[PDB]
RNA sequence: AGUCGUCUCGGGCGAGAGCCCAUAUCGACCCCGAGGCUUGCUACCUCGCUGUCGGCUCUUCCCAUCCUGGCCCUGCAGCAGGGGCCAAGGGUGGGGGUGUUCACCCAUUAAAGGGGAACGUGAGCUGGGUUUAGACCGUCGUGAGACAGGUCGGAUGCUAUCUACCGGGGGUGUUGGCCGCCUGAGGGGAAGGUGCCCCUAGUACGAGAGGAACAGGGUGCCGCGGCCUCUGGUCUACCGGUUGUCCUCCCGGGCAUCGCCGGGCAGCUACGCCGCAGCCGAUAAGGCCUGAAAGCAUCUAAGGCCGAAGCGGCCCCCGAAAAUAGGCGGCCGUCGAGGGCUCGGGUAGAAGACCCGGU
RNA sequence: CAAACUCCGAACCCACCGCCGCCGUAGAUGGGGGGAGUAGGGUGGCGGUGUAAGCCGUCCACCGAGAGGGGAACAACCCAGACCGGGGUUAAGGCCCCAAAGUGCCGGCUAAGUGUUACUCCAAAGGGUGUCCCGGGCCUUAGACAGGUCGAGGUCCGGGGCCCCGAAAAUGGACGGGGCUCAAGCCGGCCGCCGAGACCCCGGCGCACGGACCGAUUGGUCCGUGAUCGGGUAGGCGGGCGUGCCGGUGGCGUAGAAGCCGGGCCGUAAGGUCCGGUGGAGCCGCCGGUAUCGCGGAUCCUGCCGGGAGUAGCAGCGUAGUCGGGUGAGAAUCCCGACCGCCGGAG
RNA sequence: ACCGAUAGCGAACUAGUACCGUGAGGGAAAGCUGAAAAGCACCCCGGGAGGGGGGUGAAAAGAGCCUGAAACCGGGCGGCGAUAGGAGGGUGCGGCCCGAAAGGAAUGAGCCUCCCCGAAGGAAACCGCGGCGACGCGGGAGUACGAGGGGAGGGGACCGG
């Protein structure tokens, strides 16, 4: 089981590798789902994600798109999306993963991985945002 | 087209039964002060009087009448201590600890012909909701218990604490079984709290001790049933033309060709009533002890109308008369909290000027 | 369905009109586009059958916004106007003739916006118009007859197979079972919208007439969720009067819509009564600060502040099947806690379910 | 300036002659006979016509009548034309994950989520000290501009690349999706690796042609060539499988025939034959003839049986029964008595 | 060299019979016990119909009678079975189950080890050099490996289906 620490880390990137590592058969947890990173500009993140939010079903809002709304929740549904998501291979390789906000106290003092091929030290400019703006844009708890 | 506004809320759906017949308080008002948020009765009837108005308004100094609600409120039994610590996604209870059982006094025992009087006593009328109390449960372990929390409590992981309640049906002879309730308690400090509880475990709390006269209150009950109930009573659609052969009180189009689903938001048939409802900002007008009204120092009436209550006894314990009316059937159980989102110019904490209270047969 | 000639709506240039001044406003002659909301063109799917216009009922969506919120220019003194920008949360109503959509007109109103959904909606209704079979008038034809010319009459089938949405139940799973109290991931909300009145004030402004705004109070209407103390309806429980007839007459009864009539508590009702937050956070249009590129200037390129009825929260409703399938106290197991049927009843109800009581 | 003009005039097309190449004595060009099907075509390039879609011809490339690998699906676009069992290498194109293969390399550009589109789908006139560059200029390093003083480059013009504004729609949502900013975008290139039934190889089948040998009715065994054989609708041609009966020939069966259910084997197949049950009386191989000779459709015919379903209906025009007793295995429904009712110008 | 009970005349039989239409006229379905009724004597249960024993018969073929297919329905058995999406199938294999005969096999099955030749194809360790770099060039080497074709040793019951 592989411990990551998002922190400094590029969503997009982050969820490739980790999707990749999912569907080999290792058990990972992402520890600081709050910390990744977005380029891009802070206005069309925000209306993308507002726009992926208010998706929803007109028969029956109990049936639509559930994006996410929170930091670790919207981790967790990037990485999803990599993922064979309409196979049982691919729900057993879900099955697999745990993302976090904040390093919790089960798994303090332990071993944090970080992924060379996704820090923000590859940007040419920092013109990004964080998840957890994003989140805090969206209204989720964190 | 002509446009209008749709038939009905779509804010109160589902229309569903409520889930429990018990109301459940989802959000609390920030105070300062200690004390228990809320008090729990039993609705009685309905009356009205005439008060010289003191809220503000056009109609201010000037007697007027006024529509009343009666809810008999015999002592609560505060008997358990709840502590709450800060989860991943929120509130999770850490610890809970009940009295061990006592003699219960207020029992009303009646001599039959032969044996002796039942000698009744706490965890016996509770068992009739709980149906597993501990055994062998003693004052020291009781003690033990209640160290434990308080030094968790120092330690710091305890983030809340709350107060559990039972009613007290038997005392007024309406019911044996009792409800148990969870109330926050106003303040700042877990300490404090628990200090407040603590005092009180095993006690009996008055609404003259928990809340206060002229106060602005929010009202949580489950509304009448009504049963099933057709779209033009259940969200008010109109009736169709007087020249229709297939029926007048129904919807006419369930919905246009596309989407090719019937959309959740057309007004259909379902039950109605029985909804757990809250109601904002409900004045307490009057507090009675024992059944009876005390208006000018030296003057006293019996708040029981001549022949009681229809459908119901006669107030015989401590009682609420609050403004307007309030959700449920006869008898039902009433919470009652403090104003959750009160006005900005609300009315003086203070009972107003009586001038007449209306005692006559209302049957 | 394709296309956009036409239709609706934008843009480029600027001759000219505006006391001078092209751009406050209008904008010739020319030219470049957007939509598929008018009509047309094509004949690609549908003639072993997909029922038309209009109205009623009901649901939902777009902005090229009529009002409601906030702004910029003005040939913007005030009150008002003309042009434009952000903004789709809410409203956009009642009537007369006509089958009418539309258009015209009347009295109110802040406004009484245009459209999409198989020109939404006939296994929802109506059938006035249209388009059979009967008949009359005008015109054309020798005639039988015809008329995208009037006129009167002219039927609307359904026992839901699957899915859909509305509510109601029985199971499995969630690493043993059971009772109780909770947490709140998520979904729904308009739970609120909008006028008028009093003061500010006959004040600012203005020669005068006329005539504001910030702030502070009151209240109406539309919408929503509850209740039956008061008022009204009903009240085939109940009480009374009375007509015809029958039980032989008296009492007391049957039938004649509950025979008819008046009153009527409980229950249900509205025509009755009670309740419905403006605060915080970030923003759009827009207003500014610092500052270079471009030694100056400059709201912008980097950076910072404020700023909308719009967005997120506070708030209300559903919510352990929330697959990370939750937390805690207690009882039981490794005969037995906790339940079901049966029993007397509604704080409930189509069957289930829920709620009180059970020596 | 010219489709209904030409002093000129190509690419290009056509006829003929010589030659290279290819085909042909294992028999072409050509000639005779038998049998057809086809008379709605579509996409794509070009020409006339039309606002356009479209209509009408032309080109024979692809679908029609065409498998496999890709473009997200897609008739028509790219590779590719295919007998059966295996191994390998490549084509279209692809390499951040979905998804096999690089978070590949160098130089530059973009800040717009522009883009992430070879074509089937893709918005313009007009404008931008937004950026990166090229070419011409005039002044031009104590002298040029910004504000007669400073004291390093200015001030124009015509262009090229990318991007920006111009840019509004109806269920919620489309670069295929996630997402991506010295890139996972775009330019000028490059290096590795993946990736077809295509190309190569091994073994097998058939077919066309030639040959040797051998059959008492169309033939059989084997051999040689096939880079120049192996998709297929209408249609043409050859062989083979199955059923009833007849003339022969050789047989099986009460120690169990036909028929029927489930298995093994052979055949590319139509099918045949064996094993284990039931059945109690007929049945088959081979040769040569004959025929009402082969079933999924025809809103086919006859018979049987399903879901709808233990559902609708057993109300509306006259809503009628109840209490004791009897009978009988069994009584709301039959019989007697009482009471309550209905028609009473017909019930 | 016709058919063999949906065929052959409409009628293999109480058939132009039953039935439909005022009428003229139209017009079906329906064969089989066994060699011999030897067609179930007696007993228990049941209101009865019938059920269970027990008898007859080579065989119930039991009269609802030669055979008894399919559709359809009920029970047992084996497999899946309440977080999972495609016209219900195709390629490959893995669980659970069956597996006497007809298929191979104790004259040796799956399986384990070793040896030889091998078409097309085809690496790397390491050494030297070129390139800014991804990487490439020469040797190693046409070597290890390679579809397939053979041989020897161990074990002793599976393989195919």
């Amino acid at each position: 089981m592989r411990i990551i620490n998002a922190e400094g880390l590029i969503l997009g990137r982050l969820a490739s590798k980790v999707a990749k590592m999912l569907l080999e058969g290792e058990e990972v947890v992402i520890v600081n789902a709050e910390k990744a990173v977005i380029t891009g500009n802070r206005d069309v993140i925000f209306k993308k994600y507002k726009q992926r939010t208010e998706l929803r079903t007109l028969t029956n809002p109990r049936r639509g798109p559930f994006y996410p709304k929170r930091s670790d929740e919207i981790v967790r549904r990037t990485i999803r999306g990599m993922l064979p998501w309409k196979t049982d291979r691919g729900r057993k390789a879900f099955k697999r993963l745990k993302v976090y906000v904040g390093i919790p106290k089960e798994f303090q003092g332990k071993e944090l991985e970080t992924i060379i091929e996704a820090h923000v030290s590859r940007l040419s400019r920092p013109k990004y945002v964080t998840v957890g703006e994003v989140a805090k844009f969206l209204g989720g708890k964190f | 087209k002509v446009h209008r506004p749709r038939r009905g809320s779509l804010g109160f759906s589902p229309r569903k039964r409520a889930k429990s017949i018990v109301p459940r308080i989802r959000s609390w008002p920030k105070e300062t002060e200690v004390r228990m948020l809320g008090f729990a009765g039993y609705k009685a009837g309905m009356t009205h009087i005439l008060m010289i108005d003191d809220e503000p308004g056009l109609t201010n100094g000037k007697e007027i009448f006024m529509p009343v609600t009666i809810i008999e409120t015999p002592p609560l039994r505060v008997f358990g201590i709840r502590a709450y610590r800060m989860g991943y996604l929120g509130l999770e209870t850490a610890t809970e600890v009940i009295v061990p059982d006592f003699p219960l006094d207020n029992y009303p025992a009646k001599e039959r012909k032969g044996k002796p009087k039942p000698k009744m006593t706490f965890y016996k009328l509770l068992e009739r909701r709980i149906a597993t109390l501990p055994k062998n449960y003693t004052q020291e372990m009781f003690e033990q218990k209640l160290g434990q929390l308080e030094d968790m409590i120092k330690e710091g992981e305890i983030v809340d604490v709350r107060a559990i309640v039972a009613t007290q049906p038997w005392v007024i002879k309406l019911k044996k079984k009792p409800e148990v309730m969870e109330y926050a308690i106003g303040g700042t400090s877990v300490e404090e709290k628990f200090n407040y509880i603590k005092e009180k475990l095993g006690k009996e709390l008055r609404v003259g001790e928990v809340l206060k006269e002229g106060e602005l209150l929010d009202v949580i009950a489950v509304t009448k049933g009504k049963g099933t109930q057709g779209p033009v009573k259940r969200w008010g659609i109109k009736l169709r033309a007087h020249k229709d052969s297939k029926g007048r009180r129904k919807v006419g189009s369930i919905g246009p060709w596309h989407p090719a689903r019937v959309m959740w938001t057309v007004p259909m048939a379902g039950q109605m009533g029985f909804h757990h409802r809250t109601e904002l900002n409900k004045r307490l007008i009057a507090i009675g002890e024992n059944g009876k009204l005390k208006l000018d120092e030296n003057t006293e009436i019996e708040i029981t109308p001549k022949g009681g209550f229809p459908h119901y006894g006669i107030v015989r314990s401590d009682f609420m008369m609050i403004a307007g009316s309030v959700p449920g059937a006869i008898k039902r159980i009433i919470r009652v909290r403090p104003a959750i989102r009160p006005p900005k110019k609300k009315p003086p904490v203070q009972r107003p000027q009586i001038t007449y209270v209306s005692v006559e047969s209302k049957q």
